[PDB]
């Protein structure tokens, strides 16, 4: 889940035309957003990843 | 903990950005699902939730 | 997923241990309230809510 | 929340005495027991640690 958020950064981050690329970006990109999606993969991993 | 402001920010904003159709919203649709999808929101009650027991213990 | 029976099997197993009064109860206690406390509760209706949404999505 | 648990498995482990504690060991060393208790670490410590 964060890797997918952080793909989308770099994706809407090399675009300084939309201006909600910029505030997605520093959405996504806080730690905060960033711990809530870590409980994402935490129990997806320990669901059914391997 | 701003999850709430931060991710229904999160969403809009790249649904505002998936309709400009300036880049790859394929990445974008993809976080679209990753946040509202009701996994998350479980996850996001637990961050709410936890602040509260907080307050509560 | 078996954390209800492994979290209260644990708490009946914490507070067993508890009534024989032969090892540092002191930790033991601990984990007790780690794992009765409210906020692991919300914690693990996420784990079951979560296998749920995999059922779901 | 798992070094705690961890902790007792130790104290426990030394006991091969109390039945409880045998079955408290492998509950407890249970990886799914354990990742719950890594949801209560990553939270626990976001909020309760910097």
């Amino acid at each position: 889940a964060v890797q997918r958020a952080k793909e989308v950064l770099e994706e809407i981050s090399c675009y300084p035309e939309n201006n909600d690329a910029k505030e997605l970006k520093r959405i996504l990109t806080q730690p905060h957003f960033m711990a809530l999606l870590q409980t994402h993969d935490v129990v997806a991993h320990e669901v059914y990843s391997d | 903990l701003g999850l709430e402001r931060d991710v229904s920010r999160a969403v809009e904003l790249l649904e505002r950005l998936q309709r400009s159709g300036e880049l790859p919203p394929q990445k974008l649709q993809a976080l679209q699902r990753v946040l509202q999808s009701r996994f998350c929101s479980a996850i996001r009650e637990v961050y709410e939730q936890l602040y509260d027991t907080l307050d509560i213990t």
